[PDB]
């Protein structure tokens, strides 16, 4: 449903996370479980997963004309990550 | 403040450095009349910013001594033998130059050179020689404010005719038209002081009614730099008058005040009398060499130019277009030179 | 042409087809020869002088080169191999530029 | 690494006996009296690496080295050529001061100096040098080991051939 | 861009002298930003001079991804500028001003886009996500066809591979020596 | 490679490098006793792209750099530690400069990436940094590309971008473009 | 007026001691 609509809404999606951290455990679960499904729904959409040891987990969406919205995903379960991405899609609809 | 480039083609390549003496500016200049009062300051401004100035001068090593200090090694080039009638020398002088400034002028006539030669023939000949080259990008000619074709004085009339000839040959030339320039080596305040102090009586043409707009030498020198830093100025005549318009009587009175002269030594030598006293003495001048005793003041041309108002026309370009605020010539640093003479606590 | 040519060595003290060690002096002015960079005239260059001097025959497979005749008034003592040297292809003293050749290696 | 056992002994001892009073960062720079735009320049605190031409370890941070090896260097600025003589001209007052004279034993010393004057600094640690030979040529004996071509096959022996 | 190819009307070359000729529609307005004059500069309506790796303090990522930085060994030549400053000045001119106005701010933007760029000199490990990616691109990998080409290097001549090497006289001599 | 074998102390660093590391196995000590000599017995040219490293490995200047020949002395050069953009290895290098000119490039120690070795392209491509350089902004006219100021070039780029819209604007990055 | 540096105005072929060759744009 809404997973199909990321391409239409987002120009790119960035998932920043820490390689080994307690705060980024939920982000790691999200990326190692739902990234394949999100890519399957949106093949041509660039979903960039970038990681560093001291990196702070976040979910950033770039809309048309360079408008970027960053959502912190720290200490949030994988389901909450999915909800936050849905909220990002709704915000993109508002634009 | 941000340094503005000299708007010359391919300057961006050659220019390098902070803009000081040792920096490289992409301006090679042939300033005719460099050893003069106006020319020396223009040479100083151009050379101060790291540019190279070629200074053609009539053989006189002591007169061109200050120009030696003006620039770093190899920047101020002094060419020894300058003649206004020699084409080949003029071509050699402007060979490497991309800007040419003409400050060559005579206040009075002599036997060797008349007004028509210096103020008309030389500008036309130099204009043709500059036009044939093509490397020269900017041309600046310095003239009086009161110069007009319909002027009684021969000097101010010949100057305007020469300016028109320059405009004909080079359409993109800029005609700088400053007023009576005040400076340490000026011929305005210095001659007025010498008149007040070492002359039996100070003759004033009419009652000093004639209005003038004197300007400080540094302002004109900066105005030259602002002309060269903008290409949009090309083809336009700028009347660089001073901040304040003053009658000649006010300037005489204020000189008497600053010097603290005992009383007023000025007399009323009204017009129609100077036109009879100096009229033969002009013919005397044209047949005799340069003599210090009589000059400039003691001529019919000076009386004719002191019966008119040498003020800027209302619609005209000036210092405001160049974003310069002229300094007052009756107060401040401009007047220090006359101040050193006497201020009433002095001697 | 010289603007796109590879700097090369004639080969008197070097080989015919080697690169020439070059700095960037004169690159803006447009000079690409060693002598042009420092001499602006049309006179005879010191390289022209050294070329005019002819190779000298010596006996043995090594020659001691002091540059000048007196050892302490010239270049440091140098020992140059004369093996595989002939008049057309002489050995060279690096300090002085003198050329030497010997026939001893050919068992003569 | 043992000890210099020379004037450096008294040098270090003068260091440990005495100390400097703490001041707020940048306050000394005003006392210095130099133009304040000097401290707008950025600082790199680094130790030079070894030149590839030479095999000496003196210039490196090595236990052999007993000299200050950490430099404060300023960023490179514009340089041009003299129009008359082609000399290299500059307007940078701090061109050679840091390389020539600002030498420190330890990175914290240079950082303290920079913070005291108010210079912003970035410290770059040298790439670690470990003197570990590879397993193939760990020793001189390894040069002539059976590793080169394997143990000699004895199928060429006349008894084995026949 | 991939879904609906659009003939480019303005092409910006950021040091690209190795572009395929079909990349520019031959009626496009080409802006070349770079430090050597080569195939890119010849086909440019506007050429913007930029500094080289020896003249700028810039970030590069290795094949292992370790972020390393250059220093300004020699000053910039003529009226050339640092490339990011050129792009930001152009952004102000065109009416879309970019937030950064200093090199550390640019580095902070790089840290935001990719956190490892903050860790200069250190290689950051990568989570093994390659299998999930190929599970994601199932239809596309099926879409990809077979080509009559054999796996081989694209480097014809090693000494000349970029604009700097092509300008080098020494590399040309090395290439001539190999080709004789 | 320039040769002065008279200066050669008979270490075996060049032979050991050519055999173990470079692997072309071209150099050896031919002879016995004092007349023992180092080099190819035949007239051969060193073929490895790691050939420059023997010059650094040579302790006594018998092997020297022909491009960097008689041009400068060591004390005259200011060294700045930077990285090589020749390839994606990011070899750590030290660029030695006199004034505004880069005089030579030599490797630095980084066991992580380049142990202490540098490829010939990276070592000797500084020559092409003095040639075919772009110094000033150029804007095309009927007379070709011509000198322009930064403002005029930006104005032309603005007039060009105004026409294009969306994917009509296209960017191609080069081999040597940096992250910023 | 016999000896002057090569960068002098008097020198027949005046020298700008630039150490970099500049790209010349193609004609037309
Ligand atoms: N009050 C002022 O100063 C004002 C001046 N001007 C104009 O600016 C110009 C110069 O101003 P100023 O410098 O005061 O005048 P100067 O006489 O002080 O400078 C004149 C220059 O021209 C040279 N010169 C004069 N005649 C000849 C000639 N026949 N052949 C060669 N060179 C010659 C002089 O050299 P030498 O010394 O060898 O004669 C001198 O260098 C004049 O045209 C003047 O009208 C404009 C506004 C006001
Ligand atoms: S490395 Fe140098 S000194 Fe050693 S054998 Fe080779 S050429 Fe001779
Ligand atoms: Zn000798």
């Amino acid at each position: 449903a809404w997973k199909t609509a990321l391409t239409t809404t987002f120009q790119e999606l960035r998932i920043t996370l820490s390689q080994s951290s307690s705060s980024s455990a939920g982000a790691r679960e999200f990326v190692l479980g739902q990234y394949a499904e999100l890519k399957a729904a949106n093949p041509l959409l660039p979903i960039l997963v970038r990681e560093s040891n001291a990196a702070q987990a976040s979910l950033t969406a770039r809309y048309d004309f360079g408008v970027e919205k960053k959502v912190s995903i720290e200490n949030d379960s994988a389901s909450g990550i999915l909800s936050k991405l849905e909220g990002l899609v709704k915000h993109g609809q508002s634009l | 403040s941000t340094l503005k480039p000299f708007d010359l083609n391919a300057n961006n390549a050659v220019r390098n450095g902070p803009g000081g003496r040792s920096s490289i500016g992409g301006v090679v200049a042939t300033v005719f009349g460099a050893n003069g009062f106006i020319g020396s300051y223009v040479v100083n401004e151009i050379s101060k910013r790291g540019n190279q100035v070629v200074c053609p001068y009539r053989c006189n090593e002591n007169k061109v001594q200050p120009l030696k200090q003006m620039g770093d090694l190899g920047q101020v080039v002094l060419l020894p033998e300058f003649d206004i009638h020699d084409d080949e020398y003029i071509r050699r002088a402007i060979s490497r130059s991309n800007v040419v400034i003409n400050c060559v002028g005579i206040r009075q006539e002599t036997k060797n050179y008349s007004y028509k030669d210096v103020h008309v023939d030389f500008p036309t000949r130099l204009a043709k020689i500059v036009a044939e080259s093509g490397k020269v990008e900017r041309f600046i000619q310095v003239s009086e404010m009161g110069a007009d074709v319909s002027h009684a004085s021969r000097r101010l009339q010949t100057k305007a005719v020469g300016d028109e000839a320059i405009m004909k040959y080079i359409p993109d030339a800029t005609i700088i038209r400053p007023g009576n320039v005040v400076g340490i080596e000026d011929y305005f305040y210095n001659n007025l002081i010498f008149q007040l102090s070492y002359t039996i009586v100070a003759p004033v043409i009419n009652n000093g009614a004639n209005k003038v707009q004197p300007t400080y030498i540094l302002d004109v020198a900066d105005a030259v730099v602002k002309i060269l830093k903008d290409k949009k100025t090309s083809g336009k005549t700028y009347y660089l008058g001073g901040p304040e318009t003053l009658t000649m009587r006010q300037i005489y009175d204020h000189l008497i005040d600053t010097l603290r002269l005992s009383n007023d030594d000025t007399v009323n030598l009204r017009y129609e009398l100077a036109k009879m006293l100096y009229k033969p003495l002009d013919t005397l001048r044209t047949k005799l060499p340069e003599f210090p005793f009589l000059g400039f003041m003691m001529s019919s041309d000076y009386a004719e130019e002191q019966v008119a108002d040498s003020v800027a026309p209302a619609g005209s370009l000036g210092y405001k277009d160049l974003s310069i605020s002229p300094a007052k010539v009756t107060e401040g640093l401009a007047i220090e030179g006359v101040r050193f003479i006497r201020v009433g606590g002095y001697d | 042409a010289e603007k796109n040519k590879i700097p090369e060595t004639v080969g008197g003290a070097a080989f015919k087809g080697d690169l020439r060690g070059t700095s960037a002096v004169g690159l803006g002015d447009g000079l690409y020869s060693h002598t042009s960079k420092w001499m602006q005239g049309n006179g005879k260059s010191p390289m022209d002088y050294i070329n005019e001097v002819e190779p000298i025959k010596v006996k043995g497979l090594v020659v001691a080169s002091h540059g000048s005749d007196d050892p302490a008034l010239g270049c440091p003592v140098e020992y140059i191999s004369l093996k595989g040297t002939s008049y057309e292809n002489p050995a060279v003293c690096k300090y002085t530029g003198n050329r030497y050749y010997s026939d001893c290696w050919k068992h003569g | 690494a043992t000890a210099p056992q020379d004037f450096s002994l008294a040098m270090k001892k003068a260091d440990e006996i005495y100390s400097g009073k703490t001041v707020k960062a940048g306050d000394i720079g005003f006392s210095a009296g130099v133009p304040l735009e000097t401290y707008n320049r950025k600082v790199r605190i680094f130790c030079p690496a070894k030149a590839a031409s030479q095999s000496g370890l003196g210039r490196t941070l090595h236990p052999s080295s007993k000299a200050p090896q950490w430099k404060i260097v300023f960023e490179n600025l514009s340089k041009w050529e003299n129009p008359l003589m082609g000399w290299t001209s500059t307007a940078d007052p701090l061109e050679n001061v840091g390389r020539s004279t600002l030498l420190f034993y330890t990175k914290e010393e240079a950082a303290a100096f920079c913070a005291k004057h108010g210079w912003e600094y970035v410290v770059d640690e040298p790439n670690p040098r470990k003197h570990i030979r590879q397993k193939r040529y760990l020793g001189y004996g390894d040069n002539y080991s059976i590793k080169r071509k394997g143990v000699p096959d004895l199928a060429h022996l006349p008894s084995n051939r026949s | 861009a991939r879904t609906n190819p659009v003939p480019a009307k303005v092409v910006y070359l950021l040091g690209s002298d190795d572009f395929k000729d079909e990349e520019i529609p031959a009626d496009a307005f080409v802006i070349y930003q770079g430090h050597h004059g080569d195939k890119g500069a010849a086909r440019a309506n506007v050429v913007l001079p930029g500094a080289a790796y020896t003249e700028k303090a810039s970030l590069f990522a290795n094949t292992e991804g370790r972020v390393q930085t250059t220093r300004t060994a020699v000053p910039v030549l003529g009226d050339a500028r640092e490339d990011w400053k050129i792009i930001r000045a152009l952004s102000e001119v065109v009416g879309q001003q970019l937030p950064y106005d200093s090199q550390p701010q640019v580095r902070a933007r790089l840290a935001e886009v990719a956190p490892h760029f903050a860790e200069i000199g250190k290689a950051e490990s990568a989570l093994w996500l390659n299998g999930q990616y190929f599970k994601g691109v199932k239809d596309l990998v099926a879409k990809a066809a077979r080509s009559t080409a054999s796996l081989a290097t694209n480097i014809s001549n090693y000494y000349m591979t970029d604009a700097i090497s092509r300008a080098s006289r020494t590399m040309a001599k090395c290439t001539a020596v190999r080709q004789q | 490679i320039k040769t002065s074998m008279n200066r050669c102390i008979h270490c075996t660093r060049c032979v050991r490098f050519t055999h173990e590391v470079a692997g072309t196995s071209e150099l050896g000590i031919t002879g016995r006793g004092r007349d023992s000599e180092v080099g190819t017995y035949i007239e051969k040219l060193h073929s490895s792209e790691l050939s420059g490293n023997v010059i650094d490995l040579c302790p006594v200047g018998a092997l020297l750099s022909k491009p960097y020949a008689f041009t400068a002395r060591s004390w005259e050069l200011k060294g700045t530690e930077t990285i090589d953009v020749s390839d994606a290895l990011g070899s750590n290098i030290k660029v030695d400069c006199r004034g505004t000119e880069v005089m030579r490039i030599t490797p630095r120690l980084n066991d992580a990436i380049n142990e202490e070795w540098l490829s010939d392209k990276g070592r000797f491509q500084y020559d092409g940094l003095k040639r075919q350089r772009l110094n000033t902004p150029l804007v095309k006219g009927a007379k070709g590309l011509e000198n322009a100021t930064w403002s005029a070039a930006f104005d032309a780029i603005r007039t060009a971008i105004a026409g294009a819209k969306g994917n009509e604007l296209k960017a191609i990055a080069g081999k040597l473009a940096d992250a910023e | 007026e016999c000896y002057n540096p090569k960068g002098s105005w008097f020198n027949p072929a005046k020298r700008n001691w630039k150490k970099v060759e500049i790209w010349q744009p193609p004609q037309v």
